[PDB]
């Protein structure tokens, strides 16, 4: 048996919150603001990830650039073995050539 | 306060009492009077809102051209009755039973 | 109109409603089921299964096509051939009719640019314009225009109604400054000046042939002249013309805009051009 | 705990089914479960029979 | 499975066709929320084809709600005392018809 | 006194311009207290629900960042060693404590590093969808227009009436000039209430408005927007950013 006797309790949303209430404020902020900034500008978060898109391979590498000497031992090792991992599979795995 | 009914029974000398009001703003063929002028035309409207009960909506403003226009739009009826008392006013037969609150 | 009647007896927009457009959407594939995933698409057991079949042109141990062709040099030196964008005469008429670029106004690459008549890539090795021949018929437009390059089609062309075309030439650091000036007068740095063109290229720019823009303007009239008697029509003496004052306009090596001399700094914030007063600085420029 | 609330009202659902097999309800008359109004009851008991019952005396 | 499933005879409840035929359906109640997406098939089917139903059978008693309030369904009572329930929730007008 | 306004930008000569009433907030009864004239490619572009759907959903995803990782099978702590020799043994091969197959190892394939989803569609697209919802919220009578968002009192009970009295729905979307000119009254209001919010014209966009019901425009506002989304149709293709100088670019 896997499953569940009682009923969770109920999750209440509010639908109404400050954060809900005004998402996307300022999505236009660019075309409603002679330009002076653009939406990336307001995407909150990494500094290497604010307004960049991309694979693992390409985030990785882009987070060693950015961070990685400001980055724990640790960690640091391990993006570089993911980096090395992530290199030899995008470069010589696959089903197409 | 007291919020007001959408309700709405064309009057039956409405094609006279529109009349009056084209007199107090504006010659025959009145029918054909154009409303691109947006001063008479809210002096119109707001006249003809203000004694039926009854504004036009703003999706409906734009297709006043001629006056002949908003006497069509003021023929057509408004009804207050939601599903609510509309299913229960059509003589349900006696074996059907609805129950409404 | 007639949609916006249909939305009034339709029920309210909301987030709760949308849709995406029909075709757009395509749906996913995931290897789950007796159809998409048995072996998920990926065939019997080899090394195509595994995801470990040889690098994209490996023959089987053949000598692969792209290694069996003999070399040659189709393309060495691809970086260091010049490039020139065409700008026929059909496209300068267009510009000219529509009023985009300004015919009562000397034209050089800032104005073809500035109207958006040609794109000018400079870091892909494009130097600039070349005038073609393709429209020699219906082009009819007094213009001053300053060009890289130009068929002698074109510059009849341009002559034949009372018109002055001139060659210049444009290094490959002056060329992003006159295509894209205001980034330019963003920077900060003081206007620099054209560089002279390279040894491969003075015999082009030191031929009334061509209209080079250093070649002796005492032999312009012989190389007019001669072309129009070879394509048959009248030289028009433009001398004579309400504006000539305007088709005489030329811009003198060593400088890249108009009214500005090499050495100035424009400052847009404040709408002034400030200039030196070094002799050394002035030296410098002045040569 | 696995996060859900569908499996959940599912299995109750279930449990309340097998909970009215064994100890089934002692059955009540008609005339009070919900969904009744003795008037349209008894002339339809007419009208299904094909017969114009005189409604008083029915 | 026909091992693993009851079975009957061929039967009717009052030897229905004999002396003349009864319609076994007597009641039927329909739950339509007012609101729920669910119960838009059902709303369409109340709206603009319960009352020609009600016409066609005058021996069943249909009664129609609004308080299931997010699901609806059609519960079916026979003379013979037997109930059956069934789902019209998600459904079309065309299929609720048919059911 | 009437309050009226004519649309200032060139109409094509082909299309009348729509029109819509100018309220007060002044009073419970002071509808139709002007009449106002709006540009029919703001205020009358075809429907078009599916570009609105394109930009809610980019509106939705452009600023996601999933912050979510799993360790795979070589950040797992441990797992050097081989636990048992190939052949001897009755068990199944393994090189690991730690490969997805066993207990406390790792995910083979799963949410990896923090993930940014951000993308941006062509700005033309977006300006034509915040038309395309200004134009279906005036078609559903929804739209409104205030000559401003003046009220007598900052009291958040007047404000609510008076979205009852007429109505609004829900929830009001109030979209004023400038944040420094919005006027006391308002802000004092719409500070404590719940459903009904306050922006200035800069932040207007389609989510928000899909969102609330009532969508309650000043005029300022709506020559702003005229202006600003007219613009993008009969522009050039860009030289350099807009934020660079132009001859005729504030
Ligand atoms: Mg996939
Ligand atoms: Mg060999
Ligand atoms: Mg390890
Ligand atoms: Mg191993
Ligand atoms: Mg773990």
């Amino acid at each position: 048996i896997g499953i569940r006797l009682t009923l969770p309790p109920p999750k209440v949303v509010d639908r109404w919150n400050e954060k809900r209430a005004m998402f996307g404020v300022y999505d236009n902020i660019g075309i409603l603001g002679n330009f002076e900034k653009h939406p990336k500008e307001l995407i909150r978060g990494p500094i290497w990830l604010r307004g960049w898109k991309g694979n693992e391979l390409q985030r990785c590498i882009r987070k060693r650039k950015m961070v990685g000497s400001r980055m724990f031992a640790d960690d640091l090792h391990n993006l570089n073995k993911r980096i090395r991992y992530l290199y030899k599979h995008f470069n010589r795995h696959g089903k197409f050539r | 306060p007291p919020l007001r009914s959408r309700a709405y029974t064309p009057p039956e000398d409405l094609q006279s009492r529109l009349e009056s009001y084209v007199k107090e703003v504006f010659p025959s063929n009145w029918q054909d009077i154009s409303l691109e002028d947006s001063r008479l035309k809210f002096n119109l409207l707001a006249h003809l809102a203000d004694d039926l009960g009854h504004v036009v909506p703003n999706s409906r403003l734009h297709q006043m051209c001629r006056v002949r226009d908003v006497l069509d739009f003021y023929n057509v009826p408004i009804q207050d009755r939601s599903k609510f008392d509309e299913l229960s006013a059509s003589n349900l037969p006696p074996n059907l039973k609805i129950t409404w609150s | 109109a007639r949609a916006l009647d249909l939305l009034r007896g339709l029920p309210r927009v909301s987030l709760a409603n949308l849709k995406p457009n029909p075709g757009s959407k395509k749906p996913e594939r995931r290897p789950r089921g007796r159809r998409r995933g048995r072996k998920c698409g990926r065939g019997h057991k080899g090394e195509r299964q595994r995801g470990t079949r040889p690098r994209l042109g490996f023959e089987g141990g053949q000598t692969p096509f792209y290694i069996r062709i003999p070399k040659y040099g189709f393309n060495e030196g691809h970086s260091f051939r010049r490039q020139y964008k065409p700008l026929s005469l059909n496209r300068l008429q267009y510009l000219i009719d529509l009023g985009r670029v300004d015919p009562s106004q000397p034209i050089d690459l800032t104005q073809l640019v500035n109207g958006r008549g040609v794109t000018i890539q400079p870091l892909k090795r494009d130097y600039g314009v070349q005038l073609v021949e393709e429209g020699a018929d219906t082009f009819t437009a007094k213009v001053n225009i300053e060009v890289q390059l130009a068929s002698e089609l074109a510059i009849a062309a341009i002559e034949k109604n009372g018109g002055v075309v001139t060659t210049a030439f444009y290094d490959p650091r002056s060329l992003d400054i006159v295509c894209k000036p205001v980034p330019f007068f963003l920077r900060g740095q003081p206007i620099p000046k054209r560089m002279l063109p390279p040894e491969e290229l003075v015999p082009y720019y030191t031929d009334a042939k061509n209209r080079g823009y250093l070649a002796d303007p005492a032999k312009f009239p012989e190389a007019r002249l001669e072309l129009a008697r070879k394509y048959g029509y009248i030289l028009p003496d433009i001398t004579k013309d309400e504006l000539f004052k305007m088709l005489c306009t030329r811009k003198d090596p060593r400088q890249i805009f108009f009214g500005l001399a090499p050495g100035w700094v424009v400052n847009m914030a404040d709408k002034k051009i400030l200039k030196p007063t070094d002799e050394n600085l002035l030296k410098y420029y002045t040569s | 705990v696995k996060k859900g609330f569908r499996a959940a009202f599912r299995f109750q659902k279930e449990l309340e089914r097998q909970r009215l097999l064994r100890c089934p309800p002692p059955p009540v008359r008609r005339s009070e479960k919900p969904n009744w109004d003795y008037h349209a009851e008894i002339q339809a008991f007419g009208h299904r029979l094909q017969e114009n019952f005189s409604l008083d005396l029915l | 499975t026909a091992r693993g499933t009851p079975s009957r005879f061929l039967a009717s409840v009052l030897h229905n066709g004999l002396g003349r035929y009864v319609q076994q359906l007597q009641r039927l109640s329909f739950s339509v929320s007012r609101d729920g997406a669910s119960s838009r098939g059902a709303r369409e089917f109340v709206e603009r084809e319960v009352i020609d139903f009600a016409r066609r059978n005058p021996g069943v008693v249909i009664y129609v709600n609004s308080r299931p309030c997010c699901v609806p369904r059609v519960v079916a009572e026979y003379l013979n005392g037997a109930v059956r329930e069934e789902s019209i929730h998600c459904k079309s007008v065309e299929e609720i018809s048919t059911l | 006194e009437p309050v009226l306004r004519k649309v200032e930008l060139p109409v094509p000569t082909h299309r009348r311009p729509v029109q819509a009433w100018v309220e007060s907030l002044r009073g419970f009864e002071q509808e139709r207290v002007g009449l106002a004239d709006l540009h029919p490619d703001v205020f009358a572009t075809a429907p078009r629900l599916d570009i609105l759907h394109q930009v809610a959903m980019w509106q939705k995803n452009f600023k996601r960042i999933s912050y979510a990782k799993t360790k795979t099978r070589a950040e797992v702590r441990g797992g050097g060693r081989k636990p048992w020799p190939q052949k001897g043994t009755g068990r199944a091969r393994h090189g690991s404590i730690r490969s997805p197959l066993w207990r406390g190892g790792g995910v083979a394939h799963g949410p990896r590093g923090p993930t940014s989803y951000y993308y941006m569609l062509p700005m033309k697209v977006r300006a034509l969808g915040l038309k395309v919802a200004l134009t279906v919220k005036l078609a559903q009578d929804d739209l409104h227009i205030m000559d401003s968002l003046e009220l007598p009192t900052g009291d958040p009970q007047y404000l609510t009436e008076l979205a009852h009295y007429r109505r609004w729905g829900d929830s009001v979307l109030l979209v004023d000039l400038t944040h420094e000119e919005m006027p006391q009254s308002i802000v004092e209001a719409t500070s404590r209430l719940k459903t009904f919010n306050l922006i200035p014209a800069v932040g207007l966009n389609v989510h928000s408005m899909l969102k609330h019901q009532t969508l309650v425009l000043t005029l300022p506002t709506v020559a702003f927007l005229e202006d600003k989304l007219l613009w993008q149709d009969s522009r050039y293709r860009p030289l350099y950013p807009f934020s660079l100088p132009y001859s005729d670019f504030p």
